[PDB]
DNA sequence: CAGTCCCTGTTCGGGCGCCG
DNA sequence: GGTCGGCGCCCGAACAGGGACTG
């Protein structure tokens, strides 16, 4: 008996038409059970071929979770409804969330099933369930309530959500609460003990309105990976050539970098393994360049109107470096991950884990998901990435093949 | 007109566009008799109705012969309709494969009749399905009809039938969960582990459940005894095989011919292991006329004779057993070609296949092997929903060396080494640190965009030097040529310094094959070496002899 | 500076097979 | 014959995006 908020696509664009990729047995059996149940609870209803729209669907298991979770790739639908959740019903991003000692994430996607969807918009939430060996044709459904993973869901539920959070925000005013998609980020400077208790106070505060999860973050302990130069006491021709090449590449970020006195050490046609003494003018150009890498880059600042972009570099031995930027060489943040799950055995699992950590960090700091430049072939990624996804959102990505140049981000 | 027991799918046109208005083709007198005989039969059964001048729409119509029957099939040229109708999302996402079937006690196959003619069309949409039937005389105005069912030839007919058929089977499948029904259009593979007595009861229950909706299951197409003919195969209680494949024996081969030949060879490769179409597809490159007759090359005649030799012997596949693991083994058939067999017990292949796509101008066997594994993985998930275990002709240490040092993300699922030559290996390894006591070569190359002329050479720490003039070249070919020279005129261990990101990006990827002859010559010299160290320095920065050799190859 | 040229990779259009 | 839909393969042509040098 709730009134539906009218929603429309952005002008001059049709709904998503993305084919369903093949799914494993454990995934298809999980979607059937969920979908029949959601059909029995009236959340979804079967449709037919007259609906030309479709969106891929698969299932996941969150970190240390045994129950399956239905996930829809509405990235194409969200691109095609961007004016709604940014212009009309936008959500402000608290700049203090990233400064909290502990931030916890809570899946609140079950609440969106309480609000009906606009009748004219249900046509675009269509999806297809495949069968193993194509035993039966695609069993299609469409959403009759607010779908999980749609950018328009937290915007419609925003008015309802704020009213639920007001009794808790009043008792706890110093607590920061942000909502992105199907997740709720709660950050506090409290001690780790009384922090988790306040989480349970909220959890029971949301259970009484008709709604459980747990993943802790510590944004104050997030570090950045600077560009560092080796501290060798004996330098060979090759060492100086690698040093000049790396300093030359770093000059695009710190204009103050100079390689004039070091290039003078590379005048003759010398053997690579030959030891070269550092001149006095070079030892100072080396020490001055080390200080410029300690200074922050001039003129870097976040722009809310620009899309985030993230690049990831595989450094081997379980090492992965990343940089987030909006304009090239103006990196808003750099970093490095090591020892993730699947280290030393699986690179797709590590690459999948790295994207999730990076995206999670981008949500805490700016409230946006970056478009990734993944260091992997397109066919390799599209085959395995679903087997390691443990998150309710899906960032955008593209595939690059940049041969290692020099080791700019890792020693 | 009575009401059809199946619910009707609402179909619209695209907004702003009217129905089709196309004139009828001139038809041969033998086809008009077949149409009026079939038209006149379908209006009696309520499948087409007469229309007057109030219907301003019209579309062509014709008829083709049915395979191995005197009956004719009615088809309508809805090309102008299909352009303006709404788009449909097809629910056939692929084709079932027998390798995915499980051993069932009893098996039954049936095929319904007048399938498209047993499912109604939307009431408000029948007006746009107007067509004319030309009489035996060109002056006769002709008879105009409109469809009441799914017209054979309309783009929505298959889509609507598949979805309507599933909706009718859902109440049966909901009451009989242990019954497996493979639904593909009009064909229903039914199987169960129930005893043979209660099997035939549930069969009869389905033929009556389908009868309540106007779907007839004729006893002519009823199949109760093995072998079963399902989807072009022969299903036996323990094995299966494809229906016999016939290749053309043309003495004079045309382009189109190769295409039917190639098409059937790919179809045969799913159970017949070892089919190669490398040299036969090399006949389809750069050809324009589907009919420019083409002579068979010596390598293609050999390839054809081998394939004919595989088709003489009988082969068969087995069914999927969920209790035992899935296994897939790959071999390197030829240069750029791969084959695989998927099985659960040794020599009892569920299915076979091949992968031979050339991705990129420069590649190696390890890349192609990784591409092959991924193709097998996806195909396996389609049919069995799981990833097989892999037996690969690559050493464990070989693969560990590759993926750990490659800059891209790469991975292979659970696999084990199988010692089946030819083994996939890395033909050379670039050192990670410069080689002590090895001559150091500073290479560079440049060319002119107008003259297309350039130089390429090197300067070493021992005083060695060379510069070579080059004609009809580019900047990239020269930087590669400079590295080829340093490899030729060096010992077994050599350090090479370049400023070419292009050349360095190709070599570090450890390719063993390339479309460029210059790369293949560089590869051949790299294999002869024991230790090779490559390094990059920025150009125009006065680095070592890289600025001295930049000034020698400037012109 | 902005324009090419050189190179490489991807996407699509069009032939066949197979099934219905 | 010159219907529709699905999936697969092979090819070439058009598209497209980055790097070095010139303009």
């Amino acid at each position: 008996p709730i009134e539906t908020v009218p929603v429309k696509l952005k002008p001059g664009m049709d709904g998503p038409k993305v084919k369903q990729w093949p799914l494993t047995e454990e995934k298809i059996k999980a979607l059937v059970e969920i979908c029949t149940e959601m059909e029995k609870e009236g959340k979804i209803s079967k449709i037919g071929p007259e609906n030309p729209y479709n969106t891929p669907v698969f299932a996941i298991k969150k970190k240390d979770s045994t129950k399956w979770r239905k996930l829809v790739d509405f990235r194409e639908l969200n691109k095609r409804t961007q004016d709604f959740w940014e212009v009309q019903l936008g959500i402000p991003h608290p700049a203090g969330l990233k400064k909290k000692k502990s931030v916890t994430v809570l899946d609140v996607g079950d609440a969106y099933f309480s609000v009906p969807l606009d009748e004219d918009f249900r046509k675009y939430t269509a999806f297809t369930i495949p069968s193993i060996n194509n035993e039966t044709p695609g069993i299609r459904y469409q959403y009759n309530v607010l779908p999980q993973g749609w950018k328009g869901s937290p915007a419609i539920f925003q008015s309802s959500m704020t009213k639920i959070l007001e009794p808790f925000k009043k008792q706890n005013p110093d607590i920061v609460i942000y909502q992105y998609m199907d997740d709720l980020y709660v950050g506090s400077d409290l001690e780790i003990g009384q922090h988790r208790t306040k989480i349970e106070e909220l959890r029971q505060h949301l259970l009484r309105w008709g709604l459980w999860m747990g993943y802790e973050l510590h944004p104050d302990k997030w570090t950045v990976q600077p560009i560092v130069l080796p501290e060798k006491d004996s330098w060979t021709v090759n060492d100086i050539q690698k040093l000049v090449g790396k300093l030359n590449w770093a000059s695009q970020i710190y204009p103050g970098i100079k390689v004039r006195q070091l290039s003078k050490l590379l005048r003759g046609t010398k053997a690579l393994t030959e030891v070269i003494p550092l001149t006095e003018e070079a030892e100072l150009e080396l020490a001055e360049n080390r200080e410029i890498l300690k200074e922050p880059v001039h003129g870097v600042y976040y722009d809310p109107s620009k899309d985030l972009i993230a690049e990831i570099q595989k450094q081997g031995q379980g090492q992965w470096t990343y940089q987030i930027y909006q304009e090239p060489f103006k990196n808003l943040k750099t970093g490095k991950y090591a020892r993730m799950r699947g280290a030393h055995t699986n690179d797709v699992k590590q690459l999948t884990e790295a994207v999730q950590k990076i995206t999670t960090e981008s949500i805490v700091i700016w409230g946006k998901t970056p478009k990734f430049k993944l260091p992997i072939q397109k066919e390799t990624w599209e085959t395995w990435w679903t087997e390691y996804w443990q998150a309710t959102w899906i960032p955008e990505w593209e595939f690059v093949n940049t041969p290692p140049l020099v080791k700019l981000w890792y020693q | 007109v009575p009401i059809s027991p199946i619910e009707t799918v609402p179909v619209k046109l695209k907004p702003g566009m009217d129905g089709p208005k196309v004139k009828q083709w001139p038809l041969t007198e033998e086809k008009i008799k077949a149409l009026v005989e079939i038209c006149t039969e379908m209006e009696k059964e309520g499948k087409i109705s007469k229309i007057g001048p109030e219907n301003p729409y019209n579309t062509p119509v014709f008829a083709i012969k049915k395979k191995d029957s005197t009956k004719w099939r009615k088809l309508v040229d809805f090309r102008e309709l299909n352009k303006r109708t709404q788009d449909f999302w097809e629910v056939q996402l692929g084709i079932p494969h027998p390798a995915g079937l499980k051993k069932k006690k009893s098996v039954t196959v049936l095929d319904v009749g007048d399938a498209y003619f047993s499912v109604p069309l939307d009431e408000d949409f029948r007006k746009y399905t107007a067509f004319t039937i030309p009489s035996i005389n060109n002056e006769t105005p002709g008879i105009r009809y409109q469809y009441n069912v799914l017209p054979q030839g309309w783009k929505g007919s298959p889509a609507i039938f598949q979805s309507s058929m599933t909706k009718i089977l859902e109440p049966f499948k909901k009451q009989n969960p242990d019954i497996v029904i493979y639904q593909y259009m009009d064909d229903l593979y039914v199987g169960s582990d129930l005893e043979i007595g209660q099997h035939r009861t549930k069969i009869e229950e389905l033929r009556q459940h389908l009868l309540r909706w106007g779907l007839t299951t004729p006893d002519k197409k009823h199949q109760k005894e093995p072998p079963f003919l399902w989807m072009g195969y022969e299903l036996h209680p323990d094995k299966w095989t494809v229906q016999p494949i016939v290749l053309p024996e043309k003495d004079s081969w045309t382009v189109n011919d190769i295409c039917k030949l190639v098409g059937k060879l790919n179809w045969a490769s799913q159970i017949y292991p070892g089919i190669k179409v490398r040299q036969l597809s090399k006949l389809l490159r750069g050809t324009k006329a589907l009919t420019e007759v083409i002579p068979l090359t010596e390598e293609a005649e050999l390839e054809l004779a081998e394939n004919r030799e595989i088709l003489k012997e009988p082969v068969h596949g087995v069914y999927y057993d969920p209790s035992k693991d899935l296994i897939a083994e790959i071999q390197k058939q030829g240069q750029g070609q791969w084959t695989y067999q998927i099985y659960q017990e040794p020599f009892k292949n569920l299915k076979t296949g091949k992968y031979a796509r050339m991705r990129g101008a420069h590649t190696n066997d390890v890349k192609q092997l990784t591409e092959a594994v991924q193709k097998i993985t996806t195909e396996s998930i389609v049919i069995w929903g799981k990833t097989p275990k892999f037996k690969l002709p690559i050493q464990k240490e070989t693969w560990e060396t590759w993926w750990t040092e490659y800059w891209q993300a790469t991975w292979i699922p659970e696999w084990e080494f199988v010692n089946t030559p030819p083994l996939v290996k890395l033909w050379y390894q670039l050192e990670k640190e410069p080689i002590v006591g090895a001559e150091t070569f500073y290479v560079d190359g440049a060319a002119n965009r107008e003259t297309k002329l350039g130089k390429a050479g090197y300067v070493t720490n021992k005083g060695r030097q060379k510069v070579v003039p080059l004609t009809n070249t580019t900047n990239q070919k020269t930087e590669l040529q400079a590295i080829y020279l340093a490899l030729q005129d060096s010992g077994l261990e050599v350090n090479i310094v370049t400023n070419s990101q292009y050349a360095l990006g190709i070599i570090q990827a450890q390719p063993d094959k390339s479309e460029s002859e210059l790369v293949n010559q560089i590869i051949e010299q790299l294999i002869k070496k024991e230790k090779v160290y490559l390094a990059w320095v920025p150009a125009h920065k006065g680095i070592g002899g890289n600025e001295q050799v930049d000034k020698l190859v400037s012109a």
